[PDB]
RNA sequence: GUCUCCGUAGUGUAGGGUAUCACGUUCGCCUAAUACGCGAAAGGUCCUCGGUUCGAAACCGGGCGGAAACACCA
RNA sequence: GUCUACGGCCAUACCACCCUGAACGCGCCCGAUCUCGUCUGAUCUCGGAAGCUAAGCAGGGUCGGGCCUGGUUAGUACUUGGAUGGGAGACCGCCUGGGAAUACCGGGUGCUGUAGGCUU
RNA sequence: GAGCAGAAGGGCAAAAGCUCGCUUGAUCUUGAUUUUCAGUACGAAUACAGACCGUGAAAGCGGGGCCUCACGAUCCUUCU
RNA sequence: GACCCCAGAAAAGGUGUUGGUUGAUAUAGACAGCAGGACGGUGGCCAUGGAAGUCGGAAUCCGCUAAGGAGUGUGUAACA
RNA sequence: CUCAACCUAUUCUCAAACUUUAAAUGGGUAAGAAGCCCGGCUCGCUGGCGUGGAGCCGGGCGUGGAAUGCGAGUGCCUAG
RNA sequence: CGGGGCGGACUGUCCCCAGUGCGCCCCGGGCGGGUCGCGCCG
């Protein structure tokens, strides 16, 4: 009973989040945003590939769910189930509305036409900008061709134009890959979970001496 | 750690400190606004107020008016200059509060040149007195009492300072409800036990009271009264002579003192280079201690 | 369709600035407002008495009447195609002296004194302020350094 | 070695008795505090209505008194004598102040009266150093400062030294 | 689609200060036995969530179900 | 060089912990006859001057948090006006002017008015 | 991060919140002004001025409710 | 195919052609063609009814080596 | 030993009815002779004061106190 | 890019171990702006 995605492709309205004013919103189709070995440390998956949108548009929660599954199946096939970690980086926080008309042979039955036309919550979409990252995959450095192909397949589930980009950052961190190792060597970066903690050279020295001890 | 830290980073980022003198617990800005602010249609006419502050060991009486750059004090009187005439012991009491309030009144009137007019109530009686301006003469000085944070119950020493000033010649609006002679149940001002408080007879009775029950307790309480022999029977005459001496010479002279060196007693603020050197040394010492193992 | 409430749409305008709530500073009460001086109408929200209406916030007028707590201000309001001088009573919390008139009075005092000094010593000096003139000719020295050659950088994709 | 202004001492003893409901029980409990303290007790109303406890809001539920000075010290020794000068370490608090409870008021001092009940009572002594009053003061009030604060360990020494008390591991 | 009403012992129902009645269930009597009859006992988030209140089955906002009344003129 | 009383601006002043404090001062402190308030002289009010700077307070310290102010972010984001510019559109580029904010990296950590003291 | 009667927003800490004490400025009057606006009215509101008071030691504050809503012409009737 | 508004088109494709980016191989002879080799443990283990390299689950090694994957596909019930 | 809750330092993504910070465009006022500076007089308002404020009366100051452009002010009647 | 002599203050190298700043004077090198500045060249 869902409308074609072309009806809600463009960011035509102001953001309409689920809040105390917008009640009765059905849950989004996508509930999981990280897959693969999420517990892998930062050094395990140095290579990171992104899907980047070229279009300012809206992506439905169903499309994000479809592309997440499509990329997951191929990575599991090509890199094993523990050889990657995917992060969907768009959350469907914008609610789209439908002004539902009775699909019967009669406007006499209180179709009401365009009177009181403000619609009811019908779904949730994610608003994406040009240059924004839709999906991210981190894995080992020999799986680059599998990351590109997996992201290429997931592009077919999306309305507009998307670009595949191999980032120069190390994994999911915000630090460059070529400066990553020596920054850990000089303890500017400390690993935790799947990310790193930047340690600035300020604050109490007591935290400086727990490092170097 | 099992409970959210209330004073986290976000708590200090949104924290709005109060006014400095509000944080110090010295100024009630709710009362100050109603005391210092002049009507806009009176323009730069000063609004005077009698500041009375009773300290553990001193009484401070000041007359000031507000200006944007800060309060301007036109005359001040202290209870520590009371020993210049008569009363040298038993300061910061009700009798000394009357004396310093009277001294402030006489000193201010002397500076303005209005001593002969507005003598005030020379003969000390506790009854209500209010000075009236004399026609053809400059008007009586009008000011208002600034009690501060003191609890203004009946018998407060700030009203003793007010009584001394109004008897000195200053026109301060007031009532007798807060004088020691006021009776709560009968709603009657005795005006005679108030005069006894002004003359320190309550203290004088206490000295002769303690003499008859416990001698050493009397010596503990009135130890400095024993020095120079201030006895209960001479207290009223001591205060009368003090009042008369205040009337005769209220002018204040200051002790000169310039034969002082620049001795600095506070540690100066450390420079940026010293702070970094200290961090560098502490870093080096920690590493060096590690190589000892 | 919009309501006609006196404070509709004043959610942010009459709100206090960040970390500046609480007691009103008392220098704002000690300011002296004569007749004929120029004041800006702010309209702080801590004091609800004598508040200006929302159409006078950010407007500047001339004081014509002084009372115990407020002033009478003649301030221009534009209603459709007519500008008419409204007279409003505003408590001194919501107004402050306009520095546009203060700076010009300083300039007049400089101008009148500068004219006096010029007559006393003799020669002529410029009083009017001129618009920023075109730049005069000048020499720019290389100092034995060749100016650095700039080049547009190649494009590569940020993130 | 220690400054005399750092000596620990009893600020107040804060006796409290809580009964279920307002009535003759509360009034007789008030007399129990009055005889022990020689001091008029004050009743405390219930903040909220709780059906489980059968209390209604603004209803007098408990009677309490605060005792200071030598009177407090004499009441404390009677109560400690009931507990045989044995306090559990959990009873001492992080703020530096401890409390104990007595099941029967009759045993210490007061003879049982047929009119008077069998009520027990609650002790909570507050320990302080000189200068703790600066927080209570109206003018120029201030916090006491870290070194001047009393720790749970310091209170435990004070009991162990003043009353030859025993702090059982409980 | 619009508007209105109702959710309370197992059943059918009454009713802002500790929940009623009948039937039903359990136990004991009478009877050779069952039924009837007699003497006792037990049974109820008052549909759900939030709010007002000292206190909500109650009062108000919602959400789940059920029952109604409308949808005409070409 | 400091303090007290009253302040102005109201964190460069706040918060946490540590160190130091000579002299006046401010305090802590002692007491409850009187004044006045308490369930309690704890607070408030009053009368004092044995003791103490432990605390308040002042100064200093912390690769301190915060705050203030710079750099970067960045001529980036956004934007006035223009085109018979591009593109199916979504949007984007250019011309003409204006031009931010995080993260990240530095510096600073109360100034001052009136009156009155101490400091050889 | 509570509360301030209620919708929401603003405002507020020795406050504007809570508890006590005393009270009736929720009183008698004339004008001016703001809001809607035609710059008409009503309603509501602001600053004054003249009385008579309340409270507080006093400065002051108060002519209803912290502010933004809570209301009604001619004719007729009724009361003072 | 052919000119603002404007009067019709998208995703997705092309070994048509043109330009560009990045990477790789090559006289120690690339690329494409034609012509030889493409083995032993080992019909490797666990799945079995046959699964021998090719229906599947894991491992991915050794020697001859110039080179052979304990296997890319066709095929066989399995072989071949 | 593990999974929860909780706390701490991080991390992804958001707001028409959120916000520390915060543009561009925009709104008000000022850019003098009704101004400035000297004296003096009046007041029942204000008042420690020859105070404060306002008004009034004389006198002297023109380099006419940004650019650009333009002749302005004012009344009655009035259609659509 | 720094040299000499006196007061504080810091470091877990404390045998006169090591290091930092400030207050006065004596020097050393470089840079910018005014200078009747003074000469030479265009
Ligand atoms: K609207
Ligand atoms: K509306
Ligand atoms: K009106
Ligand atoms: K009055
Ligand atoms: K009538
Ligand atoms: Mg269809
Ligand atoms: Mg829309
Ligand atoms: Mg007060
Ligand atoms: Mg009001
Ligand atoms: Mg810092
Ligand atoms: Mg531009
Ligand atoms: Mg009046």
């Amino acid at each position: 009973g869902r409308r074609p995605a072309r009806c809600y492709r463009y960011c035509k309205n102001k953001p309409y989040p689920k809040s105390r004013f917008c009640r009765g919103v059905p849950d989004a189709k996508i509930r999981i945003f990280d897959l693969g070995r999420k517990k892998a440390k930062v050094d395990e998956f140095p290579l990171g590939g992104h899907m980047v949108s070229d279009e300012y548009e809206q992506l439905s929660s169903e499309a994000l769910e479809a592309a997440r599954i499509c990329a997951n199946k191929y990575m599991v096939k090509s890199c094993g189930r523990d050889g990657f970690h995917m992060r969907v980086r768009l959350h469907p926080f914008h609610v789209i509305r439908i002004n539902k008309m009775l699909s019967c042979a009669g406007a006499d039955r209180l179709q009401t036409g365009m009177r009181g036309a403000f619609g009811k919550p019908q779904g949730t979409v994610a608003r994406v900008h040009i240059g924004q990252v839709i999906m991210s995959i981190r894995t080992k450095l020999q799986n680059e061709e599998h990351v590109i192909e997996a992201l290429r397949r997931a592009k077919f589930k999306f309305p507009g134009r998307q670009k595949i980009h191999i980032s120069k950052k190390w994994g999911f961190t915000k630090f460059n890959a070529d400066e990553f190792e020596d920054m850990v060597a000089k303890k500017c970066l400390i690993p935790d979970g799947c990310g790193v903690k930047y340690v600035p050279s300020h604050g109490p020295l007591d935290k400086w001496r727990v490092l170097h001890s | 750690g099992f409970v959210k830290v209330v004073k986290n980073k976000a708590y200090f980022k949104r924290y709005q400190v109060k006014f400095r003198r509000r944080r110090e617990g010295k100024t009630d800005y709710y009362a100050r606004k109603r005391l210092v602010i002049q009507d806009k249609n009176k323009y730069n006419t000063p609004k005077y107020r009698m500041i009375v502050r009773v300290t553990n060991r001193d009484i401070i009486c000041q007359i000031a008016y507000a200006r944007i750059e800060g309060d301007m004090i036109v005359c001040a009187a202290y209870a520590h200059e009371l020993p210049k005439y008569g009363v040298k012991v038993g300061l910061t009491n009700y009798a000394a509060a009357y004396c310093t309030g009277l001294l402030l009144a006489r000193r201010l009137l002397n500076r303005f040149g209005m001593d002969k007019i507005y003598e005030g109530q020379v003969e000390v009686t506790g009854d209500e007195y209010n000075v009236e301006s004399i026609d053809g003469q400059p008007g009586a000085f009008t000011c208002y009492l600034d009690a501060g944070l003191a609890r203004t119950t009946t018998g407060n020493k700030v009203f003793g300072a007010l009584k001394g000033a109004v008897d000195g010649g200053l026109s301060i609006p007031h009532s007798t409800k807060r004088f020691p002679g006021y009776d709560s149940e009968s709603k009657e001002f005795n005006a005679e036990v108030h005069r006894k408080h002004i003359m320190g007879q309550n203290v004088a009775d206490y000295m002769r009271y303690l003499m008859e029950e416990d001698e050493d307790a009397y010596k503990k309480q009135f130890s400095q009264y024993i020095k120079n022999s201030v006895t209960p029977d001479m207290m009223e005459e001591m205060y009368k002579k003090a009042h008369a001496a205040i009337r005769e010479n209220p002018v204040y002279e200051k002790k000169p003192k310039k034969e002082v060196k620049k001795k600095r007693w506070n540690r100066p603020k450390m420079s940026l280079a010293q702070k970094k050197d200290r961090v560098a040394q502490k870093k080096a010492s920690f590493l060096r201690a590690q190589e000892r193992a | 369709t919009n309501t006609k409430g006196k404070r509709r749409g004043t959610r942010y305008m009459f709100s206090r600035p960040f970390r500046k709530h609480g007691v009103v500073p008392l220098a704002t009460y000690m300011r002296i407002y004569k007749k004929g001086d120029i004041v800006d109408i702010k309209g702080m929200g801590t004091v609800q008495k004598g508040m200006p209406h929302k159409c006078y916030h950010g407007k500047t007028g001339r004081v014509y009447n002084v009372t115990q707590h407020a002033v009478g201000i003649v301030v221009n309001k534009q209603v459709k195609g007519k500008i008419l001088a409204k007279r409003i009573n505003v408590r001194i919390e919501h107004i402050k002296h306009s520095k546009s008139r203060d700076s010009f009075l300083k300039r007049v005092k400089e101008n009148d004194q500068k004219k006096k000094e010029a007559k006393e010593k003799g020669t002529w000096v410029q009083l009017k302020r001129q618009p920023a003139p075109p730049r005069e000719a000048h020499f720019v020295r290389t100092n034995g350094k060749e100016p650095e050659l700039l080049e547009p950088i190649p494009y590569e994709f940020m993130a | 070695k220690e400054n005399p202004m750092r000596e620990l001492r009893i600020r107040k003893l804060c006796l409290n008795i809580c009964v279920g409901e307002s009535g003759d029980r509360l009034t007789r409990a008030a007399k129990v505090l009055e005889q022990l303290t020689g001091q008029t007790p004050v009743f405390s109303k219930a903040r909220y209505t709780v059906r489980s406890f059968g209390i209604r809001r603004n209803e007098k539920i408990a009677v309490h008194c605060t005792v200071r000075g030598a009177k407090a010290e004499e009441i404390l020794e009677k109560g400690l004598k009931v507990r045989e000068y044995e306090l559990r370490k959990n009873n001492f608090s992080d703020t530096g102040n401890f409390g104990f409870g007595i099941q029967e008021h009759i045993d210490l001092g007061i003879k049982y009266d047929p009119s008077i009940g069998i009520y027990g009572l609650d002790f909570y002594v507050v320990l302080g150093r000189p200068g703790f009053s600066i927080a209570d003061k109206k003018r120029r009030t201030g916090c006491i400062g870290a070194k001047h604060r009393i720790s749970k360990e310091e209170a435990m020494r004070w009991f162990q030294q003043k009353y030859d008390g025993i702090i059982l591991p409980g």
